[PDB]
């Protein structure tokens, strides 16, 4: 052993389930709403379903430009109207 | 008789809190529709 | 002792320099009919028509190969499963021609190493061992059925079985990723799992062994001169290595049983390269790999391509140029 | 389909074919429950 | 932005909870 | 007995994780590493760089997520957070590809700081560092196949992809372009890994087959006890078994473990050296004399010029979609085709 | 005996052999140059900078 | 509280099931909505 | 708990059932409830398939295995294999149901509250491993039933109904077997048979009456093999030649089960008799002989002359010749001109397929069945989308054909691993080194030195 207090004493103990319980759920519906909300997306930059192209355009908007990369995905995005 | 907050306890949080996070993540993401 | 029975004991005789035993009665002379026959075709075997289509296929070293490119040609397409040994053939010519080496090497050597595997079950119960090494042979064995016979079996044609050279393995391996997307077969997965992982294990093995061997001799010698065949003490201190192992993952995602330990390390790539086999025997009948072609899709429904269509678009570059000149109809269908 | 009377029970059906299954995992909980002995 | 007090609200709430019931063997332990 | 001595004691004590002075390197690097893939497969796109979807988020399930490479534009860029081409936003950050870099970085320093680990452990419990050493093929891979291969093309592009499908596109992608397969150092590494697993196989299988019987048990893992001196299976039987199937057999155990680092080692090393060859497109694409004959004779066929008429397909068909900067158009007259496919 | 992958570590506490190895290293390292020079002089074509400069050849 | 009072078989039995559970939820996903083709 | 950890049994818990071999009772449990399980799935896995049937599909669209089993007795379908009525399959699957009940209910019986061992209880129903004649008696009780079922299916193909017959005069019916094949020159011709192309060994067989005929033969093999058994014990030679205990029986019936799956996937991949492609759908072979077909067929109507258009090879773009002279399709499907089917043979004469015919007698419903076989091809992915590994998501549909022949070589291997692995252990524990080796007994330290 190293000090630490066996996991087969931890997770079958009351007081872990007391406290995990609620925290796991907890998180698990923080992470739920994360999606949810929306927020992910534009954490993250991720195109929703209806965000990937104009409705009449079908050219991939790739940066080509090294330096004013991001001027260029701001223009690709200002360009869904 | 045992701690608790050991460096044990913190490698196993910094996995495991994010782990949940994300798995209610892609739950929520199994019903997104086009 | 009467004469079969002197012969019956020499046969399964436990001092012969090479074990013979009753499955060497059938090993022996077909690996060397498959050897000198591949040896001879190697050399000097003239072209191949491989797919019936009267396009003959220059695979020995004396009609243009190297080692690299050359290779025992596979039967005609032509013949399909038809069984053509050299009497079925009007002349030798012929024979050549048609692919005859191909089948007569690989059915020799099929028989001949599943009684490798029979003939290591057999030395291991005249020795008084354990009998399951035949069963960790199994897997490289199957692995060499699925793509000489069953893959054949399934597709109609032992034009189809793996060509026994450099080259043509990999034409076999490009064209069965065409037809089968076998990178996206979890059994090929399991199979790369098994053969990287055992990778993995034997260098880890090896590693941990070597970094633990009990100091027996000086910095001027070699550090082997401290085993000596059939010393009853082990040459490493196991419990150096758990300690190192054990403190570099955590304790007990290491081994302290040397016996669990070596099962380990036959399981994983045995079961691995099983799965692997598995995958080629199941795909020799068209289940294929998955197929996630236009699987993401937006609101409108412009397809959005993932890393999957990027695999189907090299997939469609191998399909269209793959024998060239063989299909006559749109759908490749076998 | 079922004829009509027995519809009633069709979630049910649809699910019937795994118990099976549901056999293997149960040696292993039973085995757990044993420690494995 | 209304969406990341929504969403680290359980978060938050979990952590404020296992902070009240560890708090006084978090004590002793400290 | 001073503050960095104190602090010796307390990275080197015998707790659950051993921390280590290369605890301080590894462990935030290799956070990092899984975490930014764990974060890009779940939330970030590769529409801006590669226009394709790569993440939970959009659809996409375990064997087609990624975090792709950055836009071949972005050349071989860094990519920090706070330089050039982010300036500091997040979120252009993750659409310019910038978590590539980032776990390719990370990933690399936490491998150092685990070969760094190997050695800090085995110097602690006094065993030779030969795991260290025969970690160093990994180390060789990773550096030559996302770092070298890409330093030596036009971009990190043109690197490999973080994710499985993307893999296996790599693979199909260097089997087309550099005729990889036909590289004898590609060839050596694939005689290492399979040596490797067959010597794995093989040696557990033996041992396991040569045990003494040390217990009365039918299952024989509890007749082994872990501080025993004696070897738990007969070597002797095993060379005999061996000798007699094989016509050869390892004698000398320490031989036959110093072999089995030996030839996966090596095998990943040989690798490493062809791919830092394609780095440079010095590829081994071509037998000269065998295109000399087929160029002159219409009816010279080898399964080497079979695999180039697929090579060609590979390419056409793959090329405008997997590298859209350079806006391909191939018209369908010119795509290669066989009859009817 | 020492291995053969060890010859050399006969070396390692004879600082004039040492010295004298490497003396011989670096006499082959020269030689090295002076050949290569020599050669590549052999075979150099110097009738056209343009065309056919040095990286041609 | 004391460590040893929920039996072990059934933690393992419920944390199977909760992963047979969510992996079930991404199976479904494969057929519904994103990523299903449709 | 008798023998129900590893100290006293000697067998690990993933050994577990290593612990029952010589607990008669148990073991019976053990096997009735499995038994049970099997008839479990039968049912349970018939109903579900009823509940997502749709009678106008056909049923290899569907993804069904059972069904097509039940349609192939002639249960339920009409002339083509049209579903006239589903009520059989339900009964059947019911049917099977209720049983599984009954099994389930004795398995456990035996298994955890009757005897452990059945020895002390009955001497018939007692056994031991070593004991020959009792053994044999037992296998011969067995081969009864087992020729019984044998002579059941003979019974329906001649008394209660027939069978679906694909090659029934004027098309696909159910059809009474009333001149069963009873030569055994026929019979055993078949056994006799190579298994390479052209020949197939007895999965080649493409009539009912030989498969009646056969199940006939076999039923009273069975039957009189069993009376043989249950009357005699091992002759000298078989004694000699044997391991006899529990662990070499299930050895060699492992042996056996891994013969009969690739046998079987043989037969689902080839055959079109007792899989008929009515409710299986075509073989290989078959779809890829359908795509020539479909293209003959179409470019004649555009005025093709398709006896001599000369492909790119030189090789008839529609027509060719086999290595012995017949006629047969062009393109890949070369390969396949051992294929034989009811859309097709109506275009055969004695040299293969007939030109004449060819051009003037192609009746609709062959090209009706030639663009179905065409475009149901045992060709599709892991998740059930149909076509070649390229092409895009749209058909669900992976073959029957596929399914069972891909699961039964899997189970077909895993088998013959498992015999392997179970005859070396019984030959070891025979000879009583399958724990290890004597340290103070080593063989090899008792034999010359190699060299
Ligand atoms: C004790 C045993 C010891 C054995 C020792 C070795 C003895 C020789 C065995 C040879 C086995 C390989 C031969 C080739 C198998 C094959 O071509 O199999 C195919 C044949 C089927 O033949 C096909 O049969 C067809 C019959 O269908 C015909 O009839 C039908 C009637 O409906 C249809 O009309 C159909 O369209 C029509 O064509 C045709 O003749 C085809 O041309 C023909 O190819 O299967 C069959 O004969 C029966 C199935 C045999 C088993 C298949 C081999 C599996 C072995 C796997 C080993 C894995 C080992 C791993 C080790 C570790
Ligand atoms: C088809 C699968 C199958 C079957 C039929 C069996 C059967 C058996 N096993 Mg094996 N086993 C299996 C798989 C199976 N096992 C697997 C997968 C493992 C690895 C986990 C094992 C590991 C194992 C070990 C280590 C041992 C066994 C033992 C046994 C025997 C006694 C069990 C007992 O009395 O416990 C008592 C069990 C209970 C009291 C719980 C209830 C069990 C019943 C059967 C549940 C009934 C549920 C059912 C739905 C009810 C329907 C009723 C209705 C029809 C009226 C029994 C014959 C034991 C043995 O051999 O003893 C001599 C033993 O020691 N097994
Ligand atoms: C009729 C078929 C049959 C029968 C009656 C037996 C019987 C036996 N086997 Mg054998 N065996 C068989 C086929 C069979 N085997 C096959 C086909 C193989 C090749 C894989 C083996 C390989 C094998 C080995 C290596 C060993 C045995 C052993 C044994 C003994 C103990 C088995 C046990 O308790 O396992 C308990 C059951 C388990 C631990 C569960 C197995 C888990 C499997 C691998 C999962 C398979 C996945 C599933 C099908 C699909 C996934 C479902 C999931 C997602 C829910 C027992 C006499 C042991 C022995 O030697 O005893 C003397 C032993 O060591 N068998
Ligand atoms: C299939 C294998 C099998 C075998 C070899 C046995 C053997 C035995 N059983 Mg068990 N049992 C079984 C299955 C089996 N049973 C099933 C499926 C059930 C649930 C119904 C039971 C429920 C059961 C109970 C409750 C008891 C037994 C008992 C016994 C013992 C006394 C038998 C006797 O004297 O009956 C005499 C035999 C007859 C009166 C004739 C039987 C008539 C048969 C069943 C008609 C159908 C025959 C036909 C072949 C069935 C085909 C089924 C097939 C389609 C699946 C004997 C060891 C007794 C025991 O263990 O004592 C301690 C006992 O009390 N059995
Ligand atoms: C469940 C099926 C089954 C099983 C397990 C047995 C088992 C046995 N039988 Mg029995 N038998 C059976 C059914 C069965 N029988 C039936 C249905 C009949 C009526 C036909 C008989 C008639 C019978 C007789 C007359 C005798 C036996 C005998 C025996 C014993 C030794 C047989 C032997 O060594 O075979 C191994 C087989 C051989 C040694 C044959 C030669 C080996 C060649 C190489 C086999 C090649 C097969 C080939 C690969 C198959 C491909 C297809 C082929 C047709 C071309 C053994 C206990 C003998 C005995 O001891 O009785 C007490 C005996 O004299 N049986
Ligand atoms: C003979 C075996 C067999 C065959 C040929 C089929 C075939 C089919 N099934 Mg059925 N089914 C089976 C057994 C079989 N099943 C069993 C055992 C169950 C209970 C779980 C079911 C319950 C079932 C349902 C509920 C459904 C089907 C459906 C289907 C159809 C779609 C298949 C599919 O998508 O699979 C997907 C493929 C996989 C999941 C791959 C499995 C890979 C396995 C796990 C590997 C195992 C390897 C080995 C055994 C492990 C050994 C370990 C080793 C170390 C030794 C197809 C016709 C579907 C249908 O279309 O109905 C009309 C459907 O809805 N089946
Ligand atoms: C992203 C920003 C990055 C910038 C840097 C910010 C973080 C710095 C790096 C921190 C890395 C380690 C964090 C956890 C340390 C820890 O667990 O100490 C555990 C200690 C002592 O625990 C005691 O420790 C011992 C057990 S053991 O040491 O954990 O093994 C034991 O002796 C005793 O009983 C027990 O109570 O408790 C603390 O006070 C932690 C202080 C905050 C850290
Ligand atoms: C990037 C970045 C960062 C970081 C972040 C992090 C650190 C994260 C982490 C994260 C995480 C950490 C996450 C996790 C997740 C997890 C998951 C999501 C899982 C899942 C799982 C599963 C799904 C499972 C499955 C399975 C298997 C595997 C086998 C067994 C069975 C089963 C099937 C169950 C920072 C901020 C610094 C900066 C910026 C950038
Ligand atoms: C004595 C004397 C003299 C002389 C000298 C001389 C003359 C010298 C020479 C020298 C020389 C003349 C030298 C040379 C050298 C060389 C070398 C040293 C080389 C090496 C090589 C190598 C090493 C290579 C390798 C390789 C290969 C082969 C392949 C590819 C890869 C590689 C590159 C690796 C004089 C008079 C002056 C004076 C004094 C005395
Ligand atoms: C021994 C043993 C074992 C096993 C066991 C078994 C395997 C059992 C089985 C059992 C069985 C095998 C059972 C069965 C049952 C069944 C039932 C109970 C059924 C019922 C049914 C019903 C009630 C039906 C209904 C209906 C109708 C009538 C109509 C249609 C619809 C429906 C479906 C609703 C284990 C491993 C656990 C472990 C321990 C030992
Ligand atoms: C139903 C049917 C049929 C018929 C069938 C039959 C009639 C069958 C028979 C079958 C048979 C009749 C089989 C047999 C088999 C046999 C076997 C499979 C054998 C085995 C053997 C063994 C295994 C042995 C071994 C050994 C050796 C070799 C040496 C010494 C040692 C020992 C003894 C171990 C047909 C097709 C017409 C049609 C369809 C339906
Ligand atoms: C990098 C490590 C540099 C250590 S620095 C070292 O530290 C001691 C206290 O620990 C002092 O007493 C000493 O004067 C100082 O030189
Ligand atoms: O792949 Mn593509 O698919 Ca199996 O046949 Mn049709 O073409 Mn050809 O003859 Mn060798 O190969
Ligand atoms: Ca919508
Ligand atoms: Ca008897
Ligand atoms: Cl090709
Ligand atoms: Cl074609
Ligand atoms: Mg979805």
């Amino acid at each position: 052993t190293t000090g630490e207090r066996p996991f087969s004493d931890i997770i079958t103990s009351v007081r872990y389930w007391v406290i995990h319980s609620i925290t796991i759920p907890a998180l698990f519906i923080a992470g739920w709403l994360f999606v949810s909300t929306g927020l992910a997306y534009d954490v993250f930059g991720t195109p929703r379903p209806d965000s990937y192209y104009a409705q009449e355009q079908r050219s991939i908007p790739l940066v080509t430009d090294r330096f004013e990369a991001k001027q260029q995905v701001e223009t690709f995005l200002e360009q869904l109207k | 008789s045992y701690p608790i907050f050991t460096v044990r306890w913190v490698a196993v949080h910094t996995l495991a809190v994010p782990t949940i996070f994300f798995l209610g993540a892609i739950a929520a993401m199994q019903f997104i529709q086009r | 002792a009467n004469l079969w029975e002197r012969f019956c004991n020499w046969v399964t005789s436990t001092d012969n320099r090479l074990y013979v035993g009753w499955f060497g009665v059938i090993m022996i002379p077909t690996l060397l009919a498959a050897t000198i026959c591949f040896v001879i075709a190697f050399i000097a075997a003239p072209p191949v028509d491989i797919d019936g289509i009267r396009e003959p296929v220059s695979g020995s070293l004396l009609y243009g190969n190297n080692i690299i490119t050359g290779a025992v040609v596979p039967s005609s397409n032509a013949i399909g499963l038809h069984f053509y040994p050299i009497w079925e053939a009007a002349s030798l010519d012929e024979w050549l021609y048609n692919g005859g080496p191909y089948q007569l090497i690989i059915f020799h050597f099929l028989l001949g190493a599943s009684c490798y595997m029979g003939r290591q079950w057999e030395l291991s119960y005249r020795l008084g061992m354990r009998p399951w090494i035949c069963v960790a042979y199994s897997a490289p064995l199957a692995s060499a059925f699925a793509v000489f016979l069953i893959y054949p079996i399934g597709q109609g044609s032992f034009s189809d079985g793996m060509p026994l050279g450099i080259s043509g393995t990999f034409n076999f391996m490009i064209v069965f990723q065409a037809e089968h997307n076998i990178l996206m077969h979890p059994f090929h997965q399991l199979g790369v799992a098994g053969v990287f992982g055992g990778a993995l294990f034997c260098a880890m093995h090896g590693s941990l062994v070597t970094s633990s061997l009990i100091r027996e001799t000086t910095e001027t010698e070699s550090a082997n001169y401290g085993y000596k065949f059939g010393q009853e003490e082990e040459t490493y201190n196991i419990v150096a290595a758990h300690g190192y192992f054990g403190r570099l993952i955590f304790q007990y995602a290491s081994f302290n049983n040397s016996r669990s330990l070596h099962f380990f390390l036959a399981a994983w790539p045995v079961v691995g390269v099983w799965f692997a086999a598995l995958g080629i025997s199941t795909m020799a009948f068209n289940l294929n790999g998955f197929n996630f072609n236009h699987s993401v899709i937006d609101a409108k429904g412009n397809v959005i391509n993932t890393w999957a269509d990027i695999i189907n678009r090299a997939n469609l570059g191998m399909e269209v140029m793959h024998e060239r000149n063989a299909h006559n109809f749109p759908l490749d269908l076998a | 389909k079922l004829p009509e009377a027995y519809a009633i029970f069709d979630p049910l059906v649809d699910v019937l074919p795994v118990i099976p299954v549901l056999f293997l995992a149960l040696a292993f909980v039973w085995q757990a429950a044993v420690g494995f002995r | 932005d209304w969406r990341v007090l929504v969403v680290l609200l359980p978060v938050l709430l979990a952590a404020g909870w296992a902070v009240r019931n560890i708090l006084p063997y978090a004590v002793k332990q400290v | 007995r001073g503050w960095f001595d104190i602090l010796d004691d307390w990275l080197k004590r015998d707790r659950f994780v051993f921390v280590g002075w290369s605890g301080i390197l590894l462990f935030p690097c290799a956070y990092l590493a899984l975490g930014g893939w764990l974060t890009g497969t779940t939330f970030v796109t590769s529409w801006y760089t590669h226009g394709l979807a790569s993440s939970y988020l959009e659809g996409c399930n375990f064997l087609t997520v990624a975090v792709s490479t950055p836009a071949n534009s972005m050349g071989h860029s860094l990519l920090l957070l706070w330089g050039p081409e982010a300036q500091g936003d997040f979120t252009r950050w993750c659409q310019l590809g910038g978590l590539w870099t980032f776990i390719a970085l990370h990933g690399a320093f936490g491998l150092i700081g685990f070969m760094l680990r190997q050695f800090e452990i085995a110097r602690l419990v006094g065993v030779r560092p030969y795991n260290a050493i025969a970690f160093s093929a990994p180390i060789a891979v990773f550096v030559s196949v996302f770092l070298i291969y890409p330093l030596g093309q036009s971009s990190w592009f043109f690197a490999p992809s973080f994710g499985v499908a993307a893999i296996f596109r790599f693979l199909l992608f260097f089997q087309g372009f550099h005729n990889w397969t036909l590289n004898p150092f590609h060839m050596m590494g694939v005689a290492g890994v399979l040596g490797g697993a067959l010597l794995c196989a093989i040696h557990g299988a033996t041992v396991e087959n040569t045990l003494f019987q040390d217990g009365e048990g039918a299952s024989t893992f509890r007749a082994f006890n872990p501080t025993q001196a004696e070897e738990t299976y007969s070597m002797v039987t095993a060379n005999r078994f061996w000798s007699q199937i094989f016509g050869i057999a390892f004698s000398n155990k320490r031989w036959l473990h110093f072999f089995m680092l030996f030839v996966p080692v090596t095998g990943l090393w040989m690798s490493a050296i062809g791919v830092v060859g394609l780095a440079l497109n010095l590829r081994s694409y071509d037998f000269i004399s065998q295109e000399i004959r087929a160029a002159e004779d219409p009816e010279f066929e080898t399964f080497y010029t079979k695999n180039l008429l697929l090579n060609e397909g590979i390419r056409a068909w793959m090329a405008p979609q997997d590298q859209p900067h350079e806006n391909f158009v191939f018209p369908e007259e010119v795509l290669p085709r066989g009859n009817a496919l | 005996g020492l291995p053969w992958y060890r010859v050399h570590t006969v070396l390692i506490n004879d600082p004039g052999r040492l010295i004298a190895a490497h003396l011989m290293h670096t006499a082959l390292v020269a030689g090295w140059a002076g050949s290569m020079a020599l050669y590549e002089l052999a075979t150099f074509d110097p009738s056209d900078p343009v065309l056919n400069p040095m990286w041609r050849q | 509280s004391e460590g040893g009072r929920i039996p072990l078989w059934i933690v393992a039995t419920v944390a199977g099931m909760g992963v047979i559970v969510i992996v079930g939820l991404f199976f479904y996903g494969a057929y519904a909505g994103l990523g299903s083709s449709l | 708990a008798t023998n129900r950890d590893q100290e006293s049994s000697g067998f690990a818990w993933w050994a577990g059932n290593a612990r029952l071999i010589n607990l008669s009772g148990k073991l019976l449990g053990a096997h009735v409830a499995h038994a049970g399980l099997i008839v479990f799935w039968a049912g349970a896995m018939t109903l579900f398939e009823l509940a997502h049937f749709i009678p106008e599909k056909p049923m290899y669209e569907q993804g069904l295995i059972l069904i097509p089993h039940i349609a192939t007795l002639g249960w339920g379908v009409g002339p083509g294999g049209e579903v006239v009525d589903t009520f059989p399959f339900f009964v059947v699957g019911v049917v099977h149901l209720i049983s599984s009940a009954v099994l389930g209910f004795g398995g456990v019986y035996h298994a955890i509250r009757g005897p452990e061992t059945l020895e002390e209880y009955s001497s018939f129903f007692g056994y031991d491993w070593k004991d020959k004649n009792k053994m044999t008696t037992i296998l011969g009780f067995h081969l009864i039933v087992l020729g019984i079922g044998a002579l059941l299916l003979v019974a329906k193909a001649m008394f209660f109904g027939g069978l679906y017959d694909t090659w029934a005069p004027g098309g696909g019916d159910v059809r009474v077997i009333t001149n069963p094949t009873l030569d055994p020159r026929v019979i055993f011709g078949y056994l006799l048979k190579s298994p390479f192309g052209g020949e197939g060994w007895i999965v080649s067989v493409n009539n009912l009456e030989d498969v009646v005929g056969g199940h006939i033969w076999i039923g009273l093999i069975c039957i009189a093999g069993g009376i043989w058994h249950i009357l005699t014990t091992p002759f000298g030679w078989a004694r000699r030649a044997f391991i006899w205990s529990g662990e070499a029986y299930l050895s060699y019936s492992l042996g056996a089960l891994s013969m009969m799956g690739f046998i079987a996937t043989c037969f689902v991949w080839f055959n079109n008799t007792v899989y008929p492609s009515e409710f299986y759908g075509p073989t290989g072979p078959e779809a890829s002989q359908a795509q020539a077909m479909t293209f003959l067929i179409r470019d004649q109507k555009l005025g093709a002359n398709v006896g001599s258009a000369q492909g790119p090879t030189g090789l008839g773009k529609y027509l060719m010749r086999s290595p012995t002279g017949e006629i047969i399709f062009g393109g890949e499907t070369m390969r396949f001109w051992d294929f034989r089917g009811p859309w097709l043979e109506p275009l055969r004469g004695p040299n293969g397929l007939d030109l004449n015919k060819i051009k003037n007698d192609i009746q609709p419903w062959q090209e009706r069945r030639a663009a179905e076989y065409m475009t149901h091809a045992p060709l599709g992915s892991l998740n059930s989308v149909g076509g070649v590994a390229t092409e895009i998501n749209s058909v669900n549909f992976v073959s029957p054909r596929s399914w069972l022949a891909t699961s039964h070589f899997v189970l077909a291997f895993f088998f013959l691993v498992g015999h392997l692995w179970h005859a070396g252990r019984a030959r070891a524990a025979a000879a009583g080194f399958e724990k290890g080796i004597d340290r103070e007994s080593e063989p090899v330290l008792s034999m010359p030195s190699l060299d």
